[PDB]
């Protein structure tokens, strides 16, 4: 199992600077190389930084030369990226990779951390019942929703009565409205069961512990 | 920075046949040393890219004789032979050869299904946003392919209005459909000004739009 | 800039007659070296402008002896002499004499025509039109001479209304009529707060008005 | 055979930039100057921009004169106008001429592309079906229609029984209400296929590929 974990991704003001880090297993670490890339915004994958097997030869784009900084901690097993001076364009996902023997392309990812670089607030979501009103009847089935309105930053966690739920779920992308993101939940239950049965939303926004349980109730 | 042109954009292929991507370095990515360090990654929905060929022609381990690699020099071609429904996701070639190392912008493979038709359903503001001033009266329209769909809002059907918020899923890997929410968000008194809301769609299965409604007061 | 003002703005001739249409100029168009880049142009309904005289009066290409330019200076005046079907659309003469370039106002010739009266037709909401919360009542006034009608909607006695959008067609091309269709937009609670909804019709060939309507309910 | 074709009207946010093209064939470039010309909502004609022959000295009027650049190809067969800052006042069909030898005044013109420069959506039609109901009349001559209510922007197209039915349609000018268009078409067909015949409009709006078909029923 060769397994890349990242850590260290949060919300930074503008002028920032932030250390990110990754810890890897399963491999001879100091055998291979190292290095991060990005994912940003509309998918485009940057690389960012690569490392040499000894931490001896330390290579950049120019993007990022000199504000960020490489570290392969290879005692303990370890991989850094220590950056400063976080601009916009540094939020992303940051994807902590490893070299193949053949030190010029990548063949293992790990998990990804996010970064966002922003002024603004953190703010933990509203999150409003949708029951179904609508035209039309009532036969087979029936679809409730959520609409977690208002939070920065991303993410947040839905899941429909607790993880029990997971026929007809989709939680939509989430949209920027004016600096505060807006995403909604739909779930499909038979018309026997949400009546009687109650069906919840679970909204979880982790950046301020919100966690918020509503009952769809008609 | 070489330069890696990718095209197409999405490659709309059905379960069964061949696909081919293609990949333009604007500066070559053979190196005089031997050869080439051009890479094809794929990237699943939700996960993060894996390694399919390597050195152009080589398949990592795992990836199946189905995914083959191609070209020289400028040039790159990856063909994947007979589709199968779990190749969606997002392939990027990539360049190691020369420094920075580049990576193509991408091609979406969608899978092509057989058209379906969205299953729509709106809600009523929630009295919870409603005694907070403000009112999102929301339209599902689920299930449906392909992702060409076209939504209006019509208050009192008069108002298409515009002020709306909509939004897409990645074509769903259990299905090949999509999906997309609508949300007209409008203030408590607007909202209480007028009675009949109006989600319309208009979509290639039907010949005639899918309009759904609720009257703001139908007792 | 010099402004060219056409006159007439309408020309009714019957077929046969000769027309004459002047369009005299607010500076001299007259020129010394080679009498006065003065165009006339033709468009006829749904197409292009073509080229009918040039230099205030040559004939271009295939244009009939039946067009001739005169005037010289600051007014020039264009003749049609034996008026046919065809020659229906508007006329534009044009500066080209000096920067910029300057078009005319257009005279539009209409063939005038035995007199003829409205085929009129009203028709209510659909069930697919009200479902989305709107009605508008729509009335056709078909295939009429002249241009002059005048439309009344009226909705439960002589109420008449505000919230009307009329479209005349151009004088269609050889039946010589024209048409025009006025369309009554209420939302579905106002259409549905009446009962008699009227459109009449009062043109030049009747004192007595084309009435058509109908009454709210389908029984 | 003088054929010029244009191409690139299409729907712009009062601010944006367009370039239109126009394509020249049939006779020989290099030795015709060429000329774009408009075409208002009002019917008024503007001329808007003059180049000769070589592409050597371009003319303008005041009113676009900054905004607007006139290019030429004589190899490919290209004339074009460059149009950045955009105003509404640019809403117009943009012809492309040819000039003539004296190169002081027009002699063919080409097919049109219409610009539209506005801030609102594309939005497809909705269209409902003038069915006769009226003051009764079953005569010897029924007419039907359909209309096609709230769209953006021009054109959209309406044929009947799919272009099998071109006996005595009438289909009116489109005007604006809610910053949006409408437009209605008539037929009449004898009484006695009146319902025992089918009679559809087509509609078509292509800005928003839509496609619509809707039975006339009773
Ligand atoms: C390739 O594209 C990049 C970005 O446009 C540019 O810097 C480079 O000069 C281009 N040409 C070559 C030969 O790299």
């Amino acid at each position: 199992e060769v397994q890349l974990v990242e850590s260290g991704g949060d919300l930074v003001k503008p002028g920032g600077s932030l250390k990110l880090s990754c810890a890897a297993s399963g491999f001879t670490f100091s055998r291979c190389a190292m290095s991060w890339v990005r994912q940003t915004p509309e998918k485009r994958l940057e690389w960012v930084a690569g490392i040499s097997s000894g931490g001896s030869y330390t290579f950049y784009p120019d993007t990022v030369k000199g504000r960020f900084i490489i570290s392969r901690n290879n005692a303990r097993n370890t991989l850094s990226l220590q950056m400063s001076s976080l601009r916009s364009e540094d939020t992303a996902i940051y994807y902590c990779t490893r070299y193949s023997s053949d030190p010029f392309y990548f063949d293992y990812w790990g998990q990804g951390t996010t970064l966002t670089v922003s002024s603004a607030k953190t703010t933990p979501p509203s999150v409003y019942p949708l029951a179904p009103g609508s035209a039309a009847q009532t036969n087979s089935m029936v679809t409730l929703g959520c609409l977690v309105k208002g939070y920065f930053p991303e993410p947040v966690t839905v899941t429909w009565n607790s993880g029990s739920l997971s026929s007809g779920v989709h939680t939509f992308p989430a949209v920027l409205q004016s600096d505060l993101y807006t995403l909604s939940s739909s779930v499909t239950v038979p018309s026997s069961p949400r009546p009687s049965e109650t069906v919840t939303c679970n909204v979880a926004h982790p950046a301020s512990s919100t966690k918020v349980d509503k009952k769809i109730v008609p | 920075d070489v330069l890696m042109t990718q095209t197409p954009l999405s490659l709309p292929v059905s379960l069964g046949d061949q696909a081919s991507i293609s990949c333009r370095s604007n500066q070559t990515i053979l190196l005089s040393d031997g050869d080439t360090y051009l890479e094809w990654y794929l990237q699943k929905p939700g996960q993060s890219p894996k390694l399919l060929i390597y050195k152009v022609s080589n398949r990592f381990s795992g990836v199946p004789d189905r995914f083959s690699g191609s070209g020289s020099g400028t040039d790159f071609t990856l063909k994947i032979s007979r589709v199968e429904a779990e190749d969606l996701g997002v392939y990027y070639c990539f360049q190691g050869s020369h420094v920075p190392p580049t990576f193509g912008g991408g091609t979406k493979l969608e899978i092509k299904r057989a058209d379906a038709a969205p299953t729509v359903s709106i809600f009523p503001p929630s009295s919870e946003q409603l005694t907070s001033g403000g009112a999102s009266v929301v339209c599902f329209l689920n299930n449906f392919y392909p992702k060409d769909i076209n939504v209006k809002w019509k208050i009192d059907g008069s108002e298409r209005q515009n002020g709306v918020l909509n939004s897409w899923t990645d074509q769903d890997s259990k299905d090949s459909t999509y999906s997309m929410s609508s949300t007209l968000t409008l203030t408590k008194d607007e909202y209480e000004r007028h009675n009949s809301y109006t989600c319309e769609a208009t979509h290639k299965t039907s010949t005639s739009p899918i309009v759904k409604s609720f009257n703001r007061n139908e007792c």
